[PDB]
């Protein structure tokens, strides 16, 4: 049960996550999307904690938390971050600064206390060794599930905020370990990728919108504490059309229209690795001073105005596996996920969004 | 027993 | 065993 | 136990 | 297997492509079902029962001119010897078959003989049909609805063939699907489905797929040629030659293929009379020119080649994302002996029953 501070911050983080998803979905250079609302919000919390004046106030504004006290934002976000880990879930946050920088004692202490932030000095001039450190740190944090964050560090002079995550939804009703085979995933009508798919038939909350040509299914996670919801068009098409319909309000309508039905769910099985550099997307949402070398004031992090935010790495290894609770119809409806789909992970009690994303292109070879 | 039939194939090109 | 393949899709416009 | 659903059907004619 | 049989086998199969093509060109013809060995045995019977040009043309259509009569009959006899086959020669009541021919035609061709009166056309059709139904145990209950030539000899071949897969289809992997005869005409059919490792080749340039389906104990194989989408078979038939088949076979590789086929009995009756004359058997067919004096008494009126070909699930009791071989449109098929390469069958399915 979320405290009042954490409940409003959860609702604010979700609003932001929808806005970020929508911004990123407009970007033609974005394929798969994986966003943890609380982790995104905690990035804004660190900028506010390490910033002064407009650099810090814009971070609170992007999170729609400008009318909240700094203490309320740090405590609220701390409580939400801890609620994410209360077995499989793995999170790490690390601030990388150039070797020519020194992090302030007060910021190190409080960023550790509220955000579990780690701090490291890195020689960005030696590109291979810098990538090696970041990817090895990300790899250990996720126990090898996320072995690489980025293939390039384009700028030697700024701060690098890195969030490395591993999430594996645990079904309330597990898929049978042998109900796995090779199928073709249609990325487009003309491009098919060889994938492994897992299959299960059960009683699931379902709704087939014949008007908007889409299907929505709810998959409860272990002990019905959370649920994974999947939105998919009837046939292969780009997600842009469905994304126009995707709002907090339209989701509520769909959820209410859902009913328990026999559904044969077929899903791609494997680890989806996504790394976003949210720096530009957060800038587009109002975080302008923090990313500008000539304007940024991150003097609480480093003692002076030598630092600006170069990148905000939100990196996730999301695993679709058969594993779930050892629990467990004549003519089921098919939910055959062999084409791009949208998914959300929602806490049942609070309604808090753990994840929002989309699978447009899984791993594998072209067939 | 064998599973149900698969989903309908994609529409033909224009 | 897996079920039969689905029916052929509709013709193009 | 019942098998998994079959694969997607073939594409329609052009 | 023996030198004579193997040498006669290539000839019977050379005639298979020749006859299939001539029939495929005929616009009245829909489905095709031909047994090359049975067709060849009919030419052997004409050579056995004929004299001079009537018999020399029979050997010529067989490309067996330079072979001794004994080599032809022994070679065909061995080749010929689920599969139900009956061969019977019907002659008018005014005729009498010679003892020597009856003995030899039985020894080489397992040929049967009967006298028939066309005075009652219904009773004559009844005799032929009943004989065919018993030969095929009811699988082929009717041969023809009319006998256009009543003054000559009627060679009648009645057959039942059911390929038994080396890897059976599941008895419940059967459902109702639409078979596209054309882009605008669809017939409701029953289809059987199976996924397994099959020799396969997809010719992206000629827009066709070829699959090899081994029959029980890999002694023979059923090969299916089909275009990518619904289209008349005329285009594929131009490509269908003994040589192009070898190229396709060599280009094939074992792949995961989900094969979907129409399930049911295909009944086809061909009158080979005009087609064999088109291939060079002109004298035997002509009342005024035919010399069948070795049978005694006249001319070859018809050569009925009637077949009930059954597509069933039955056969002998991981894989990558399979390629679909969805046979819901016209296709060509061949049944080939693995050892010899000899053709047991050549045919096409353009319009099933439903």
């Amino acid at each position: 049960m979320l405290s009042p501070k954490a409940a409003t911050l959860a609702e604010r983080s979700a609003g932001l996550a929808f806005s970020l998803y929508q911004a990123m979905a407009k970007d033609q250079a974005v394929e798969n999307i994986l966003l943890s609302p609380v982790v995104v919000a905690s990035s804004l919390g660190l900028v506010s904690l390490g910033g002064k004046a407009t650099t810090a106030s814009q971070a609170k504004a992007v999170l729609s938390a400008e009318q909240l006290r700094d203490e309320e934002v740090h405590a609220g976000l701390g409580e939400l971050l801890r609620s994410l880990s209360n077995v499989t879930w793995k999170l790490g946050s690390r601030l990388y600064g150039p070797s020519s920088v020194s992090f302030a004692e007060d910021f190190v202490r409080s960023s550790k206390q509220h955000y579990n932030c780690e701090h490291s000095k890195i020689n960005f001039r030696d590109k291979r060794s810098a990538l090696q450190s970041i990817n090895e740190w990300a790899a250990q944090t996720t126990d090898g599930k996320l072995p690489e964050v980025t293939k390039d560090v384009e700028r030697t002079d700024g701060a690098l905020l890195v969030n490395a995550m591993f999430f594996k939804p645990h079904w309330d009703e597990k898929f049978h370990h042998k109900m796995v085979d090779n199928r073709g995933f249609m990325v487009t009508r003309s491009y098919t990728v060889g994938v492994t798919m897992m299959h299960r038939t059960g009683l699931y909350n379902y709704y087939d919108d014949e008007k908007e040509k889409l299907q929505i299914v709810e998959m409860p996670l272990a002990h019905k504490l959370s649920s994974l919801i999947i939105l998919m068009p009837h046939h292969v098409e780009p997600l842009e059309r469905l994304e126009k319909l995707l709002t907090k309000e339209q989701l509520k309508i769909w959820m209410g229209k859902m009913q328990k039905k026999a559904v044969a769910i077929s899903l791609p099985k494997g680890v989806v690795e996504v790394t976003h550099d949210l720096q530009k997307h957060l800038a587009g949402l109002g975080l302008t001073e923090a990313i500008d070398k000539n304007k940024a004031d991150l003097s609480r992090m480093s003692g002076k105005k030598d630092l600006y935010l170069a990148s905000v790495f939100h990196a996730t290894a999301f695993e679709w596996d058969t594993e779930g609770n050892p629990f467990d119809l004549r003519s089921p409806k098919l939910f055959y996920a062999d084409h791009p789909f949208i998914f959300l992970v929602r806490d049942t009690q609070s309604g808090s969004l753990l994840f929002i994303g989309r699978l447009v292109r899984p791993k594998g070879d072209k067939m | 027993p064998p599973g149900p039939p698969g989903p309908r194939g994609p529409p033909g090109p224009p």
